[PDB]
């Protein structure tokens, strides 16, 4: 069962580059062709060129040619994408993705077609501003986050720079009922984001509630223990 | 290179109903060599990267449920989904390879109708520990609830806010339909403390009245 498994989210400064990396696991690229596809926001998709690991012949889109590389490793079945010259239009999120080829002999060569596997996706945010850290606020269950046998706790994910963050319950134990809401953007220029779940109300007294926050660009990692209001 | 158009760009539809997507190129993406269309459709479900659905116009990729079926030919295409399920939300997209550079559509949200649902509002003072640092935040929290429309409106000693609020609404939920959505109120400490009544009130289709939740700084 095929999986593409990207490197971590990236901010870097314009001007500058980024290689971001993309291995199949469970998996070896075959005679399957390796592209590189991204979503800036409010744009579409855009393919940036790709790559045939076993000819070693890579294509690119017109508007990425002289700034873009694809290579891929086969002895490590591990494909990359380095993108020159960075620019604040450059910020999105860049896929590899795999897929078959057909062959044209009209022209005499294999073509690009579809994608049948696509990786999780890398955030590059290309900014002058410098990577922070959240700060973990509790958002603590109480008289006032109660229904019936219900209640809701959280945690507020404050100011921090650039997207995005991760964030887990009880180290992934805890997944249902969680809602993990989209960062806005503060007049500060740092985002902010809330994740709550809802748990049976009888917890609260005897199971122990962390959220664990992961902030790839900052390189941080923050678990926050959440307990609940008392009149203490 | 081929513009990809979809129309709509949203919909919304019921539940094991059919909706109809439609996907048109600015010049032919037909392949004479195979005459196939060169024309694929994808689904992006919250959370998730997108998944390949439909090749060649019209031809499923293994696995992919009965009820997406792909047809058109030339400039024109369209994606059905019949019976439709809760799984189903998602952008749709076509993309084009008959003509280098691959190109996309600009993308159909699609959502799923359902009948109404009230949402549970709670509330959260500032953390003592946030205060100590010259801002106060407030949280209200509206879960689970249908249709995506609600005002929630902040009161401060019974004074509505205006201008420093900030709402964020999630994903429909493909478990029952919903949306769940914070309002985060922010004041400096010094306003915080001038005022002891806090309280988040909501309107939506789902109840009969508006619910207020409220707290009094410094009272359990």
């Amino acid at each position: 069962q095929v999986q593409l498994v990207q490197s971590g989210a990236e901010v870097k400064k314009p001007g500058s580059s980024v290689k971001v990396s993309c291995k199949a696991s469970g998996g070896t690229f075959s005679n399957y062709a390796i592209s590189w596809v991204r979503q800036a926001p409010g744009q579409g998709f855009e393919w940036m060129g790709g790559i045939i690991p076993i000819f070693g012949t890579a294509n690119y889109a017109q508007k990425f040619q002289g700034r873009v590389t694809i290579t891929a490793d086969e002895s490590t079945s591990t494909a990359y994408m380095e993108l020159s010259s960075l620019r604040s239009e450059d910020t999105a999120v860049y896929y590899c993705a795999r897929g078959p080829e057909y062959y044209d002999y009209v022209w005499g060569s294999y073509r690009y077609n579809y994608f049948d596997y696509w990786g999780q996706g890398t955030l590059v945010t290309v900014s002058s501003g410098s990577a922070s850290a959240p700060t973990l606020f509790p958002l603590a269950p109480s008289s006032k986050s109660t229904s019936g046998g219900t209640a809701a706790l959280g945690c507020l994910v404050k100011d921090y720079f650039p997207e995005p963050v991760t964030v887990s319950w009880n180290s992934g134990a805890l997944t249902s009922g969680v809602h993990t809401f989209p960062a806005v953007l503060q007049s500060s220029g740092l985002y902010s984001l809330s994740s709550v779940v809802t748990v049976p109300s009888s917890s609260l007294g005897t199971q122990t509630y962390i959220c664990n926050v992961n902030h790839k660009p900052s390189n941080t990692k923050v678990d926050k223990k959440v307990e609940p209001k008392s009149c203490d | 290179d081929i513009v990809m158009t979809q129309s709509p760009d949203s919909l919304a539809v019921s539940l094991g109903e059919r909706a109809t997507i439609n996907c048109k190129s600015s010049q032919s993406v037909l392949y004479s060599s195979n005459n196939k269309n060169y024309l694929t459709w994808y689904q992006q479900k919250p959370g998730q990267p997108p998944k390949l659905l439909i090749y060649w116009a019209s031809t499923r990729e293994s696995g992919v449920p009965d009820r997406f079926s792909g047809s058109g030919s030339g400039t024109d295409f369209t994606l059905t989904i019949s019976s439709l399920q809760a799984e189903d939300v998602a952008v749709y997209y076509c993309q084009q390879y008959d003509n280098y550079p691959i190109t996309f559509g600009q993308g159909t949200r699609l959502e799923i109708k359902r009948t109404v649902a009230a949402p549970s509002v709670f509330i959260f003072p500032p953390s003592d520990e946030q205060l100590k640092s010259g801002t106060a935040s407030v949280v209200c929290l509206l879960n689970n609830f249908y249709p995506r429309e609600a005002k929630v409106q902040w009161k401060v000693d019974n004074a509505l806010q205006s201008g420093n609020s900030q709402e964020s609404v999630t994903e429909q939920d493909s478990k029952d339909s919903t949306y769940s959505l914070s309002s985060t109120l922010t004041l400096s400490k010094a306003d915080y403390e001038k005022h002891k009544v806090y309280a988040c009130e909501v309107t939506h289709q789902g109840l009969s009245s508006p619910v207020t939740k409220s707290f009094n700084r410094g009272e359990c």
